[PDB]
RNA sequence: UGAAACUCAAAGGAAUUGACGGGGGCCCGCACAAGCGGUGGAGCAUGUGGUUUAAUUCGAAGCAACGCGAAGAACCUUACCAGGCCUUGACAUGCUAGGGAACCCGGGUGAAAGCCUGGGGUGCCCCGCGAGGGGAGCCCUAGCACAGGUGCUGCAUGGCCGUCGUCAGCUCGUGCCGUGAGGUGUUGGGUUAAGUCCCGCAACGAGCGCAACCCCCGCCGUUAGUUGCCAGCGGUUCGGCCGGGCACUCUAACGGGACUGCCCGCGAAAGCGGGAGGAAGGAGGGGACGACGUCUGGUCAGCAUGGCCCUUACGGCCUGGGCGACACACGUGCUACAAUGCCCACUACAAAGCGAUGCCACCCGGCAACGGGGAGCUAAUCGCAAAAAGGUGGGCCCAGUUCGGAUUGGGGUCUGCAACCCGACCCCAUGAAGCCGGAAUCGCUAGUAAUCGCGGAUCAGCCAUGCCGCGGUGAAUACG
RNA sequence: UAGCGCCGGCCAACUCCGUGCCAGCAGCCGCGGUAAUACGGAGGGCGCGAGCGUUACCCGGAUUCACUGGGCGUAAAGGG
């Protein structure tokens, strides 16, 4: 059942007469109708061929609608933006994802360096606290990383499990992130920091020294160097890797890349 | 059965011709074949907008074209270059330089010929009839309009046998003078033959 | 009502007294009207569309 | 008293919704009855079945096909047949080779289509130096996607129509009754044109239907007075013709009026029987208006359309024929069989329509159909237009006849390129069957039946005695 | 060393080709004539797992011999 949480969804992406939006999987077009009524000139990616005619009979009443056969992912959305959004002020982006590809599309999104206001999306709970987290969360990791790097994000609503007509196996949660003017830390080898932080979390157990040393091809070969950059920086490889921040791994990529990059 | 057309019925009282124009015995073949020329340029035209009706009136080797269209943006569109090669076609078609006009209708769930043509569309992309029906009928009923009723022809789900599948809800007095009923109908061609949308909509009285 | 035949009486058939009328509509050659150009059939449809200017349904 | 072996997945009880009955009750409709005209008998017109033919193109098949599709078949229509001919084609959007651009024009062929041709060329758009010049502008001529098909299925369909039937029915919401399917309402009494109303009642309402809302006619107001009208007056060629008025009729807009509204009796009420008043009295007369559905109802030949098929012929031009045959048989009509009549002269009284490739006043020629001259009318003005039955006067006198007008011979007019197959009309001869029609059977309840004329659509003309309308005179009967 | 049965409703487990009342399946209801979740095979799924299915016999479900715990107006069953 989706009846009012499309129109909460609606109204926590603030959407006005003068938005832009982006839609991807609409499916039927539940959100779709709601965005029309509400926001400026739409578009959508749909891939699906059978579910086509069911979404154009939907949005047969509104004008303001663009429809695209083109995958997000395959598909360079910056011409996207730059042809259809020319003359409105904030585009932002509202989807349902479908579980499989949803980091993929969202990395692929940020990874590209949109002009995109934001994004406010709907997807399962379990991977919601694992992108808004916190030093010592149970949920701190890569993904987290990257998501509180590239945009300034918190969720929002939480929808439960009993909502769906089928019902579904997970809980989900309504996510909103306001996108970030410039990176929060500045980091010159931005390739290897982010190798550096799935290094650090490629098991949670160890201790981020061992994390580090067993990570690298090169950790071998630079164990002592790792051990000096680490005691140096104030913040030592004998703590987890869970407890650091975005500004402790900043100085240990410093570290890092200014003596051996 | 043979229920007669439910507009030429009410021709004289509650709803108007929708050519309106004086001809002689001399020329009033002429004015109305021409009158059927733009009428079809129009039809194949406009579909996309969402044309509703079309208006032809005459003063003085004048023409007066009004089109209903739920849409305008459509026909406009980006500083009204189709709506000005649309008037070039037309008096390129008959030299009285037409002179064109567009209106937007209020509400386009109250109009009979868009309803039609709306359950056409949804039954050429193999929607389930009968709910296309409930749904246009409710759909109707919401926007006011005190009475609706859509009928669909025959040949349903490319089944072999032909069957009418009728829904209505409210009041349709079909017998009634002073009813302004509003009738719509849309053919809908598809892989297994044609099959033909009717709708009425009771919209007030007198 | 083939193709042809509608093509063909459109010309000046080399007498006078050869030409004849066709529905403008459908073509037909059987019951057109003079005043119309249009067979009973086309008379009656569009007559009921209310596309006829001043044409009513008659009862005295 | 009383088994079994073998077989079936049922066999049964009560009740519900329908369908049916050589069950019943009540009610209705020219269904019958009481009347008035017919049809079936004769001639002819027309549509069919058969038969014939090169073809006699097809579709329609009790009511609900059969003067039906066809509101116009000599050519054309035309879809059929016999011949002469064309193959991006009568018709559309394109593709690719140069002739090459358009248009005008003349001969052979000839039944016409088509073919072969010979000429003035109808060229600029850029105006590169302007003399070839590459270009859009047209046009042929081949190569090819495509035309085209009244070719088949209405039993793949849409749309539209017929029919039961303008019959009075078909359902839904909430409530209530039942374990439940389901019932109730919607049954009962009365009344009505009607499920139209009243009462009773676990039902109370609603929707589609009935009715009413719309149109015409019937009475009267206002607004308006020309091309329509003329009471009073003044002219007057006696003509509403003139000046006048617009009173009256009328024309066309808007309203009024009729609702058992008012009295008398009766009934619980719906309503019933009388009575004023009123033009109209209880639905005032007529029309438009056709429920859920039934009929594998009708139409692929009005149109659209899915599938199948032909695409040097199942497509397309042209001439001629055919749809008009004829040992027969059915349906719908027209004229008659006579004295309430038939013929001939004079004189009247309408409505609704139509007309500028037309209506054609008047005059002249012909006995006429018509022809020549010729006005007036895009229309309340001019014309079609003679209304006929009727009313007067004269004739006929019961005879297959001054009845009836088929058939045939001989002249002639008009339309049309053409009238033989196969048009209409005028004139002179010819003068048939028919003396009121067996069994059976049709229509009609009032301005109706019967009878008499007039107009229109289609249309060059007409095989229209058909169809749709308009007025004149105007019966009988209905106990049940 | 991983096999065995099932995937129309009972009853947990769904699609694509092959076939066209044929070959077949079947404990019952039944499925098979052109679009088969019911036959044959593949992919996938479900249950159990050194086992998994089939046949035979016994108790249950069977208040279907009713002591617990049934009935006999019309369903079988009141004696003439
Ligand atoms: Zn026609």
């Amino acid at each position: 059942i989706d009846t009012n949480i499309l129109n909460r969804i609606v109204d926590h992406a603030e959407v006005t007469e003068k938005t832009g939006v982006i839609e991807i999987g609409p499916g039927i077009g539940a959100l779709t109708e709601q965005l029309a009524k509400r926001a400026k000139k739409v578009v959508a990616f749909e891939i699906d061929q059978r579910l086509l005619p069911i979404l154009k009979d939907t949005l047969s009443p509104y004008e303001n609608v663009t429809v695209i056969h083109q995958d997000v992912l395959k598909a360079d959305v910056k011409s996207v933006i730059e042809e259809q959004f020319q003359d409105c002020d904030e585009i932002m982006v509202v989807a349902n994802l479908p579980y499989y590809v949803t980091t993929p599309i969202i990395m692929k999104l940020l990874e590209e360096h949109l002009p995109l206001k934001g994004i406010v999306v709907m997807l399962q709970k379990e991977v919601a606290e694992r992108m808004a987290a916190d030093p010592s969360s149970k949920e701190y990791g890569s993904l987290s990383i990257a998501v509180q790097f590239y945009t300034e994000a918190k969720t929002v609503m939480i929808v439960p499990k009993t909502v769906f007509v089928p019902q579904p196996n997970v809980d989900s949660a309504v996510i909103r992130l306001i996108l970030r003017d410039g990176p929060a830390v500045d980091v010159e080898n931005e390739s290897f920091f982010f190798q550096l932080i799935k290094a650090s979390f490629a098991q949670r157990r160890k201790t981020l020294l061992n994390n580090l040393v067993n990570n690298l091809p090169e950790g071998k070969a630079q164990k002592s160097t790792i051990e000096q950059v680490l005691e140096e920086t104030n913040i030592d490889g004998k703590r987890r890797g869970e407890s650091l921040s975005i500004e402790e791994f900043a100085a240990l990529s410093n570290g890092l890349y200014k003596a051996l990059f | 059965g043979n229920k007669i057309h439910p507009i030429g019925f009410r021709l004289g009282i509650t709803r108007d011709w929708e050519s309106r124009w004086y001809a002689g015995k001399k020329q009033y073949r002429h004015l109305l074949l021409e009158d059927q020329r733009i009428r079809g340029l129009l039809e194949k035209e406009l579909y996309s907008a969402g044309l509703a009706r079309v208006d032809i009136e005459r003063a003085a080797d004048n023409v007066a074209v009004t089109v209903h269209v739920a849409k305008p943006g459509v026909v406009i569109g980006r500083g009204g270059e189709r709506i000005r090669v649309l008037r070039e076609e037309l008096a390129k078609l008959t030299g009285k330089n037409v002179a064109l006009n567009v209106q937007e209708v209020q509400n386009p769930n109250l109009s009979a010929p868009l309803v039609a043509q709306r359950v056409a569309e949804q039954i050429e992309r193999r929607f389930a009839v009968r709910r296309a029906i409930k749904q246009a009928v409710q759909r109707v009923m919401e926007s006011g309009a005190k009475g609706a009723k859509v009928i669909v022809s025959g040949r349903i789900g490319g089944a072999e046998q032909a069957r009418t599948e009728w829904a209505a809800q409210g009041r349709v007095p079909l017998h009634t003078l002073r009813a302004n009923i509003d009738y719509g109908f849309a053919l809908a061609r598809t892989t297994y033959g044609v099959l033909g949308v009717k709708a009425y909509i009771f919209l007030g009285e007198v | 009502a083939r193709k042809a035949l509608i093509e063909k009486a459109k010309r000046t058939p080399k007498f006078k007294v050869r030409a004849y009328t066709r529905c403008v509509r459908c073509g037909r050659a059987r019951s057109v009207y003079r005043f119309f150009g249009l067979c009973r059939i086309c008379l009656r449809e569009l007559a009921h569309k209310g596309q006829l200017p001043g044409v009513r349904k008659a009862s005295w």
